[PDB]
This record gives structure tokens, C-alpha cells and sequence, in this order.
């Protein structure tokens, strides 16, 4: 539950 | 047997609990002998929901034709011991499709009920939603509907590079305009997911709050 | 993973969440590598629990010596994003027993642990109850302690005449002191037991209110 | 969930 650095990041990828 | 809703607190989560018809349970069965085994065991089940004093019960239409499904719910509003909340479980599109009667389809089944239980304030939608999206002119319909809840399935979700779920651009437009009415969410398919795992879609939901 | 609590409605049934630590979790075990795997996942678990906004949290203990488990507590609390109850798992009789060091012990085994916790008011108990019974100076004690919950295993009641699920006399007049309290009543053994099966065991309960 | 006469009776044996 603690959050890293580009975890929301889009998928550069489907 | 039980469902967990995940409401934001946002305007940190609140969880709730929200009652589930058993799945074989089909009122408007072409068969007799299963409407009215349905129509029974439909009865048996809101009270129990009711008697737990579980907030909302969530009731799925997939089909056209609800007639028996409605009456059942009728009678047991009448009766005044309920949980004074129904959510209707409908898919935005149609599943059969994916291998007015295009697009709006789902929208006509609800608002064909909605019609039959006499637009009762007790009844709601609870939106189910899938890979497929359809058009604005259907997803504004809906928009005008009241929509307590959407069911998001894990199997929406992009892996990012990172390696987290993530929803689809498309899917992303459509979520943040779901968060614009405060909706409660429902997460299916938790099934072989760690609890860490399972955490991450809540983050993503509460982040996507903010863009 | 979670737990549903059933609240009497009566001062008509409530129905709630709290959150349960995973069973292989033993902080105070032996072992040093699950004291502190088991360190870890406590607190993994107790974030989790915060972030959905569950109202309790059930940690269970059935041993005497509970040093760890309340310096974790102690920790997550001081972090301030806390479930903001703790109810202690603990057994009226020891088990091991039924194959103040006497039917007392139990009850030190709490009071140890609340006055490591320097009788934090986010600190109840949730007291099991067994088919076994300890005298009335031991019941006194315990009906000082701060009891949030009971719970109650389908293997203690016995069926009547009639089929269904009731307390034996002892066992009675245990509980009617307890809904004294209106504590929140878990049951346990849900395995196997139909819903509505299981529903009549709360249909006793309330029953039992009025005796 | 309806009650039925004699739900609540004691248990006439252990």
C-alpha cells in the first residue's frame, strides 16, 4: 500500500 | 451470501456490504418449473437480505423481458420489510454482441423495468462494464439514469510498464465521469489475486480522481 | 480477507465488516524468520484494513506472551491511519485445556496485553465462547473488560425437538448477559450451512432477547 | 424466515 514512482503510469502498450 | 461495495471518501475508502440473488435463480425462464422455483427462492433471499438490514440488494437483469422479475420485487416492496435499495445489475453493452435495437439495447432493458416498478426511487442501476465501449449519444442515455454503483471487472485493466493494472484511455474517460456522481464501485474477478494485488486497483481508482 | 459482525438492531438484524489478520501470522512465534515475517505481513494488514475504511480489526491471541504483537499495534497506531478499533480474539476457556494460573487465565492473558497498550481506548476484546463454561467469579471479571463482540461457533447450540439450532441452558444465560452489553455477535462454522440455515441462528438470538 | 411453532423450544436432550 505504498505507492512507487510510476505505478499509475499509462500501459505504453494494449 | 454477500458482496463487497468500495465507496470513495473522497469529495482512504469506505467498504459496505451488499446482498447478491444466487445466480441460478432465473424468474423469467422460459421453462414454468423454473419461474416458479425462481420466483420462490427470489422471495426467500430479500428477506433475508432485509432481516441483515444490508443496505442495497443488487439484482441482475440480462435480458429483454423482466416481467416476473419485476412483480417479485413489487411484492416485496409492498410488504415494507426491505432493504429499501435495489440495484440493478446491466451490462452497458450487450455480451451476446460481442459474439431502438443497436447500441442502446441495455439502456432499453432498464428503462423497460424502470417503467414497470412505476419509476420507484428504491430502484437504481449498477453498471457493468466491459472491454467493448459504445458510442456518447448512448453513454450520455445512461448519464441520465440513476446509476448508484459500476462493476468493473480486473480483466479491463492494462499492465503499465511498471507492471500495476491500469485502465485503457478510452476507459479512463469513461470512469472519471463515473466519479463526477460520487458512484459506489464493484471489483469482479479477485479470484487468484493476492489482497496486496488487489489493493493496487483501488490506488489506481483513487489516483484517476485527480486528472 | 474479512468478516462479517451482526449487530442486534434492538435496544431486526445490522450487518457490518471488520477485517481478520491472516492465520499463519504469529508474531510472538519461537521462530525468529516468522517473528519477522510475520512482523511484516501484521502491518501490510493493518494498512490495507485503514485504506478501506474498516471500522475494527480482529487480532487474535491465544498464548501468554503477546509482547510483539502489541509493539506492531502500538506502531501502527502511532502512524495515525488506523482502523481505529482493535478487537483482541480471545478464548473464555483455553482450549489445550479441554485436552491466577487457574480458569483465570485468559482473562491475564488480556489484561496483560491491555496494560501493554497503556489501556488504550482503541483496544476491546471479542471473547469466543466454547461448550465448556468457567465459574461466575471468572464471568464477573470478564464483564468488566471493555467486550465489543461474542462469538459464537455453530457446534455449541444444540437442536431441539424441532430441528433448530438453540443454546443450552448454561449457554443461555451466558449470552442474555452479554446482549446486556449489546455487543456484536460473529458466528462461526458458517462452512456447509446453508443461508438459510445459518439465518435461524440469528432468528435464536433474537428470540433470546426477550427471557 | 418465517417463524414456526416450537422454533425456540429448549432442547429436550443434549
Amino acid at each position: 500500500s505504498r505507492v512507487v514512482p510510476g505505478q499509475f503510469d499509462d500501459a505504453d502498450s494494449s | 451470501l454477500c458482496m463487497p461495495v468500495f465507496h470513495p471518501r473522497f469529495k482512504d475508502w469506505n467498504t459496505l456490504i451488499v446482498g447478491k440473488l444466487s445466480p441460478w435463480i432465473r424468474p423469467d425462464s422460459k421453462v414454468e418449473k423454473i419461474r416458479r422455483n425462481s420466483e420462490a427462492a427470489m422471495l426467500q433471499e430479500l428477506n433475508f437480505g432485509a432481516y441483515l438490514g444490508l443496505p442495497a440488494f443488487l439484482l441482475p437483469l440480462n435480458q429483454e423481458d423482466n416481467t416476473n422479475l419485476a412483480r417479485v420485487l413489487t411484492n416485496h416492496i409492498h410488504t415494507g420489510h426491505h432493504s429499501s435499495m435495489f440495484w440493478m445489475r446491466v451490462p452497458l453493452v450487450a455480451p451476446e454482441d460481442l459474439r431502438y435495437s443497436g447500441e442502446e439495447k441495455t439502456w432499453m432493458w432498464w428503462h423497460n423495468f424502470r417503467t414497470l416498478c412505476d419509476y420507484s426511487k428504491r430502484i437504481a442501476v449498477a453498471l457493468e462494464i466491459g472491454a467493448d465501449l459504445p458510442s456518447n449519444h448512448v453513454i450520455d442515455r445512461w448519464l441520465g439514469e440513476p446509476i448508484k454503483a459500476a462493476i468493473l471487472p480486473t480483466s479491463i485493466f492494462l499492465t503499465n510498464k511498471k507492471g500495476f493494472p491500469v485502465l485503457s484511455k478510452m476507459h479512463q474517460r469513461l470512469i472519471f465521469r463515473l466519479l463526477k456522481l460520487e458512484v459506489q464501485f464493484i471489483i469482479t474477478g479477485t479470484n487468484h489475486h493476492s489482497e496486496k494485488e488487489f489493493c493496487s486497483y483501488l490506488q489506481y481508482l483513487e489516483y484517476l480522481s485527480q486528472n
